[PDB]
């Protein structure tokens, strides 16, 4: 299965967090199994149903 | 004291925690499932028999 790397996950500043506009612990609850996400969305399946 | 919203949502913040170590939050995860009876297991077993019968009937 998929890991991150410590080096950009964890550090002064968060670059996977800076990237994808998250926080740290917002990020640490998710690469550590603590809290879901919401890949994908469907956006037209929901506006009609 | 236990009702009166003062313990309900307490044991509910306080089990929604960050739990840093992660032994920790195993133990606050296996602290979720209650215990079981030998009752509990043999109907249990009856309906894995069940689904392992089944199972055969597929195949």
């Amino acid at each position: 299965a998929p890991v991150t790397h410590i080096w950009y996950f964890k550090g002064v500043p968060s670059r996977l967090g800076y990237l994808l506009d998250l926080a740290p612990k917002d990020l640490e609850k998710i690469i550590y199994f603590a809290a879901y996400v919401i890949t994908s969305v469907d956006e037209e399946m929901r506006h009609n149903e | 004291e236990d009702e009166s919203e003062a313990l309900r949502q307490a044991r509910k913040d306080a089990e929604l925690t960050a739990s840093a170590d992660s032994v920790r939050a195993y133990l606050k995860q296996i602290g979720k499932v209650a215990l079981l009876n030998a009752e509990e297991e043999v109907e249990l077993a009856k309906r894995i028999e069940a689904g392992l019968y089944a199972t055969q009937l597929m195949t």
